[PDB]
């Protein structure tokens, strides 16, 4: 909260970081775009049946 | 008897201020006194808002 507000360096590095991972996982292929949302996923399109 | 109270305008807010002020001066009475302190920020920011 002490103002004026300072951030560290290293968070944008951190970011980056994060940003730039791609991995195989439960969710499918995970990758992110500059902003953080997800990319390349895939929705399994699903109907209920009788069985 | 003073009574402090804070007050948030946002950035680009005059009249709306010019009012506040104009208030302050109407109905200031001999009881009591408000004593603004006001502190302009981004509105739409929350971290501002917070601090
Ligand atoms: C991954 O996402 C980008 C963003 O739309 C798209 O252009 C690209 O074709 C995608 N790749 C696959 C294999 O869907």
């Amino acid at each position: 909260l002490a103002n004026p507000a300072v951030p560290w360096g290293q968070g944008v590095e951190i970011e980056r970081a994060l940003k730039q991972v791609q991995v195989e996982g439960l969710s499918g292929n995970i990758k992110f775009d500059q902003n953080g949302k997800r990319i390349n996923y895939t929705i399994n399109i699903m109907e209920l049946k009788t069985n | 008897n003073s009574i402090q109270i804070g007050g948030l305008f946002p950035r680009g807010a005059d009249q709306e201020y010019s009012a506040f002020r104009v208030g302050m001066v109407q109905f200031s009475t001999s009881e009591f006194r408000l004593t603004p302190h006001i502190d302009n920020l981004e509105v739409a920011n929350s971290f501002a808002v917070t601090n």
